[PDB]
């Protein structure tokens, strides 16, 4: 009888390191992606996560995760960065985000989805040029 | 050990290349022979490897033989669970096994032995089908599955690879993007067992129910209960 | 120093072996490079040619614990050259030379006192041939009574002799020198068997082992297989009765001539006690390189 | 006081995944088919099922894990491996082409025996894993193929030539590997032109950066040893059902089939209890072992998908998060 | 016992489901056997069965290694009132070796 | 520990050297916490920083 | 080396001057040196 009370003490100390480093991770889960939305790939919730919830359980804590999901896949032409030929060190570097040509010629896209919308100053920045970068001198942003 | 009658089927090369049982007088087991140059010490004849299994033998014609020994088929069964299709798979081996020469108690082929030999070895109860299925949870090693379809057999599929949308590396300044056009929210869902169910028992109900000579016998050991 | 990473005094185990695995082991083992029991044989005295008075040591009456067995090198001083044992201001090559085995669980004093005397059945054992006999008996020795004899008067020690002019010479072997000399102090009672071994003789230095145990006494020499490797490899068994605590060594001499005194090696004894190596046996499956635990 | 040289050293970190998939059996391993152990191991019974159906959940576990892992690393776009990729950067023991040079060159390099997946019976045929059914157990086939690892492999590996430069998991715009290494070294803050002005000068010491480590290949670099020490912990493992079977317990040897044969049913008996006892205690210790690093490989696996997804296909924000310092 | 009930030989199913089940149990039998080491001839154990049985004190003993023994003639001169084994069993006179 | 047949390892390193450590990350924390990057020096004065 | 136990340890060629913060030493030598890269931390 002892020995096996002997063997449910030490499993149950087992589980006792278990939770402990579950219940540290899961206030972890709860503070990146619920309380703030953090930057982690898959750290909290596979895919990309958008929105947490949290909701207790009688022996734990169940985590829902709805992160947008990719579909419908399709090719179409971006760039890298354009600077002037004659004013290299003036480039738009797309702030999290891609280049398009439509011609409704360059303009933006997010990082995501197929969004197109022309180049705006308030999704780019400012960056010193390289010796790999796109020059034109027809149509230029603002 | 003890004298016997001998006749032709005795000898070594009498079951060359054959899963059968060795009595070395006294190392005994099962074994397999296979014809070898003089690897270690020839007055030995008894060569054991680092776990205590003989891994040689020099015969009286001076022909050495390893022992790798009587590995069996590397055993596995397969049933697509409560969806009545099981059957049996042979690792890494030939069909050269069939359904004749068994023991254990039993095998049952219900309807209608039968070669499916596949990357994974030898494969009896299934039917040859280039199936694939990239998402089936009924894999079968390396990359073999089957298909969970909707009184008859079960027939062979492999672990499908799902292949990423190929966008060209371009040397030049141009370049093609791959873009989603199509969103969805996919849901993650996991659980922490953050906390135990807290129980707690004493050592003179579970351990003793009370009992006065129970209790009076319990103090011996005493403080581990403590 | 015997090094047991340098292969030196390794016993070839029993029934089972390896390749190129390494592995420990538990067994009966020497302590590593030791001083040993070194004795020399040195020739007895000459004048000319005649036969004179022996040359000989009070190893005769030394002993030391048998413990679990003993391990003998063979030759370790052989082929060189060193000064004779017996004539400091010769300087002569070296050879190698065999010794004679005693074995019983009793000393005892001798006639005049000195300690040594072995009481019951007594394993007695003796090269002879030139060292091509290996000759043993477990049978009860008897001393006679004559002038320098065990049993008898003017008692100081005793040895064996040799004379390779009538015995090593071409063939002959004169009728089992080596044991008439060892006879010629002693006689055979309540004796038990006679054992004879076929050994060639050479100048490669080699080693041996014995002991004893309940499944009897075993010896093991590397002469049958290994030469240019060389590890004590079983080859005699013995029908002992009962279990041996004391060994020791009889000396020998030569009837040698006085101007050509040959000299021989001085070898060397290790006692056994129980103990763990670790091996590292290669894929040939000869001991050529383990260590000690302790 | 800023420093005026700089190099590129190169740190290796291994850490264990996956072990080896072994399973064991209630009917084979521990009985072997002997008639009283027949008709003796059935009252023994839910021990030894529950602890098989036990290593099931476990290695379902792993095989669930390594399906996530996979899931996180599978890059929804990819480019193909180019020849001639990084231009100036000659990157040849990387690239893939079946199997890749630096994996393979890494697979010789470590004691590794054939695990026998095409002809592992024909391989026991002609001349350790042979042992499997000698002390008695099955390893399965791996989840994958090693193509299956390979297109996983080439996958992060050209997801990360373009990945490296602008956030958003969604979307592929593959930078080549000249031009996405320029913009990290921008990212961990040293400016263009320097790195204009010398394009032959970085390129030649990141070539011989990325060549310093299979030249350091061995017994100095530590990443090599703790590799060889996973490999020697499944060889213990392994082991651990090998020895003990020659480890009586208090039994009289090994074979149970000379058990049987020698000894009489009233002492048999309880040999066999004894025989019984022994494995299945052993057995309780060797699965409570691997269960334990079952959680710990759930961990590993999840702190190394975290490092495949900070260091490697971005730019890190821990101080030396996968690196000596500056990574 | 037959191949489905040794899936379902700890629990109770049901129908229609996926699950992955690769416990299993069965074994390629062997065919075949070989009972040599080399050579033997027969260790007489006449020296026992002759000669006066010494002592309690003076028990004699005989080891036999590298040789036959043949229990069928040995035990058909032997009257047995009982025999007993520590840890091994009488019934191994001459089935298992050593 | 020796009375009861054992031997705890002690510190392989000297406590004034790991107090050296402490001091020196006290010092390095102003420099690396006001901008990314683990290269240089930055000492700020502490009220400052 | 006086008041021993157990069975044998043996040394080599010359008890020195070796009062080190850890203890003593037996087998080295009186020589105060940096090492910046110890890989056998003693
Ligand atoms: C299964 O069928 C396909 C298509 O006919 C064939 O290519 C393949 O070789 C078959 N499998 C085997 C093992 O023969
Ligand atoms: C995106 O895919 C889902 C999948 O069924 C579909 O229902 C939905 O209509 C799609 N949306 C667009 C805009 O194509
Ligand atoms: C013996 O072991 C060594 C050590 O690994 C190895 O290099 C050698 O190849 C082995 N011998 C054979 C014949 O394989
Ligand atoms: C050899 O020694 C034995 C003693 O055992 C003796 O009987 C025999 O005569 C000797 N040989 C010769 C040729 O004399
Ligand atoms: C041999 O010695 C034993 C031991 O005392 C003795 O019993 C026996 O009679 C002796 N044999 C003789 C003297 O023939
Ligand atoms: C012993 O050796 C000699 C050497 O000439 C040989 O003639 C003889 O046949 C050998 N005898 C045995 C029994 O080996
Ligand atoms: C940096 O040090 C290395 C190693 O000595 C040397 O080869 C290289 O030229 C140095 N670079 C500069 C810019 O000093
Ligand atoms: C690239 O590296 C490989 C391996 O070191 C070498 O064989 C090859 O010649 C190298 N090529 C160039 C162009 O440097
Ligand atoms: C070594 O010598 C110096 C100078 O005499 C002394 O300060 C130091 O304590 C010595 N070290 C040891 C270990 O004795």
């Amino acid at each position: 009888r002892l020995t096996t009370l002997n063997a449910f003490v030490a499993q149950q100390l087992v589980r006792s390191e278990s939770a402990a480093l579950s219940a540290q991770l899961a206030k972890d889960k709860v503070n990146e992606c619920v309380k703030a939305q953090s930057k982690r790939s898959g750290f909290c919730g596979q895919g990309t996560h958008i929105v947490s919830f949290v909701v207790n359980a009688p022996n734990g804590l169940y985590f829902m995760h709805v992160g947008y999901y990719p579909s419908n896949h399709i090719e179409v032409v971006s760039a890298y960065g354009l600077c002037d030929a004659a004013n290299p060190t003036n480039c738009i570097a797309p702030v999290n985000g891609y280049f398009i040509k439509t011609n409704n010629e360059w303009s933006y896209t997010g990082s995501s989805f197929y969004a197109p919308e022309p180049i705006t100053s308030l999704n780019t920045k400012y960056v010193a040029p390289q010796v790999t970068y796109q020059n034109i001198s027809t149509n230029l942003p603002p | 050990c003890p004298k016997l009658e001998f006749a032709n089927d005795t000898k070594i090369a009498s079951q060359l290349g054959n899963c059968v049982e060795y009595s070395l007088y006294g190392v005994s087991g099962r074994g397999v022979f296979q014809n070898c140059t003089a690897v270690g010490v020839r007055q030995q004849r008894f060569v054991y490897d680092a776990y205590q299994n003989l891994v040689g033998y020099y015969s009286d014609d001076g022909n050495y033989y390893c022992l790798r020994a009587c590995v069996s088929v590397p055993v596995s069964v397969i049933y697509d669970k409560e969806t009545k299709t099981h059957a049996t798979l042979f690792g890494s081996v030939a069909c050269e096994h069939i359904s004749s020469t068994m023991s254990q108690y039993s095998r049952s082929t219900r309807s209608m032995y039968g070669p499916l030999q596949t990357p994974v070895g030898c494969v009896l109860g299934l039917v040859n089908s280039s199936l694939f299925v990239e998402d089936c949870k009924l894999p079968l090693g390396q990359s073999l599955c089957a298909l969970p379809d909707t009184p008859g057999e079960m027939r062979l599929a492999s672990i499908a690879f799902n292949h990423p949308i190929q966008v060209d590396q371009l040397n030049s300044s141009y370049f093609k993007l791959s873009i989603p056009t199509n969103f969805s929210f996919g849901v993650t869902q996991e659980y922490i067992q953050t906390t135990i169910q807290k129980v707690t028992v004493d050592c003179k109900q579970y351990v003793c129910n009370g009992f006065q000579k129970c209790e009076q016998l319990l103090r011996e050991y005493g403080q581990f209960c403590s | 120093p015997i090094d047991v990473s340098k292969a030196d005094g390794i016993i070839y185990p029993q029934g089972r072996t390896y390749s190129n695995i390494t592995i420990t082991y538990q067994g009966l083992f020497p302590y590593q490079g030791d001083h040993g029991d070194m004795y020399v044989y040195s020739a007895g005295h000459a004048t000319g040619t005649t036969p004179q008075k022996l040359f000989v040591a009070n190893y005769s009456q030394d002993v030391k614990q048998f413990a679990n067995g003993f391990v003998v090198r063979i030759g370790a001083a052989a082929n060189s050259t060193g000064t004779v044992i017996i004539s400091p201001s010769t300087s002569a090559t070296i050879r190698k030379i065999y010794p004679a085995f005693m074995l019983g669980s009793s000393v005892g004093n001798f006639s005049d006192g000195k300690m040594g005397r072995f009481f019951n059945h007594t394993l007695v054992l003796l090269p002879d041939g030139c060292g091509t006999l290996l000759r043993a008996f477990y049978c009860i020795l008897e001393p006679r009574s004559g002038n320098h004899c065990p049993a008898g008067n003017s008692y100081t020690s005793f040895a064996t002799y040799h004379t390779p002019a009538t015995d090593c010479s071409d063939g002959n072997y004169n009728r089992n020198a080596s044991l008439n000399s060892f006879k010629e102090y002693f006689n055979l009672r309540n004796c038990t068997f006679m054992y004879t071994y076929n050994i060639t003789e050479d100048e490669i230095l080699e080693w041996f082992g014995i002991t004893q145990t309940a499944q009897g006494v075993h010896l093991f020499s590397s002469r049958y297989v290994d030469l240019y490797g060389g590890n004590m490899f079983q080859f005699a068994t013995l029908p002992v009765y009962d279990t041996i605590k004391y060994y020791s060594i009889i000396p020998h001499s030569i009837r040698s001539i006085q101007s050509d005194r040959k000299a021989w090696a001085a070898f060397y004894v290790y006692k056994l006690q129980p103990l763990t190596f670790l091996l590292d046996f290669s894929v040939d499956g000869y001991i050529r390189r383990a260590i000690d635990c302790g | 006081s800023i420093p005026t040289n700089f190099s590129f050293g190169v740190t290796q970190e291994y850490i264990q995944t996956t072990i080896q998939k072994v399973t064991v059996d209630c009917k084979q391993y521990v009985c072997n088919g002997f008639q009283k152990c027949e008709q003796l191991l059935r009252e023994y019974g839910q021990f030894c099922s529950k602890i098989n159906q036990a290593l099931h959940g476990a290695n379902l576990r792993q095989d669930d894990s390594v399906r996530n892992l996979f899931a996180s690393v599978k890059s929804s776009q990819s480019s193909p491996i180019i020849p001639g990729f990084g231009g100036d950067f000659n990157l040849t023991l990387l690239e893939p082409v079946a199997r890749s040079a630096i994996e393979d060159l890494l697979f010789d390099k470590v004691t590794i025996a054939d695990p026998g997946y095409m002809q592992g019976y024909d391989d026991c045929m002609q001349q350790l894993i042979c042992a499997q059914y000698v002390a008695g157990y099955k390893v399965l086939p791996p989840l994958m193929d090693v193509n299956m690892e390979a297109a996983y492999t080439s996958s992060l590996l050209g997801s990360i030539a373009g990945v490296g430069w602008t956030a958003g998991l969604s979307s592929f715009a593959a930078i080549p590997f000249a031009q996405s290494i320029f913009y990290r070294l921008n990212g961990v803050g040293i400016t263009q032109q320097v790195l204009s002005e010398n394009q032959k000068l970085i390129a030649n010491k990141f070539n011989q950066a990325l060549g310093a480590m299979q030249t350091g290949f061995t017994t100095t670099n530590e990443a090599f040893q703790k590799v060889q020490d996973a490999v020697n912990n499944n060889a213990q493992a392994l082991s651990k059902l090998a020895s003990e079977l020659s480890n009586t317990f208090g039994a009289i040897s090994a074979s149970i089939g000379d058990i049987i044969q020698r000894l009489d049913p009233p002492e048999q008996d309880a040999q066999i209890d004894r025989l019984i006892n022994g494995r299945l205690t052993t057995l309780n210790a060797f699965v409570a072992q691997q269960l334990v690093r079952s959680e710990s490989a759930a961990l590993s696996a999840q702190l190394a998908k975290d490092k495949v997804n900070e260091c490697v296909k971005a730019q890190s924000k821990r101080s030396g998060f996968c690196g000596q310092g500056t990574h | 016992f037959n191949d489905l009930s040794q899936l379902h030989c700890s629990y109770e199913s049901f129908d229609v489901e996926s699950g992955v089940y690769s416990v299993s149990s069965f074994e390629a039998k062997p065919s075949g056997s070989v009972v040599e080491q080399a050579e033997g001839v027969e260790c007489d154990f006449s020296p026992l069965l002759s000669g006066t049985p010494p002592q309690v004190y003076n028990f004699k003993r005989l080891v036999f290694t590298n040789c036959n023994y043949n229990l069928t003639k040995l035990l058909s001169l032997f009257s047995v009132n009982d025999f007993t084994c520590s840890q091994i069993s009488p019934a191994a006179i001459a089935s298992n070796c050593y």
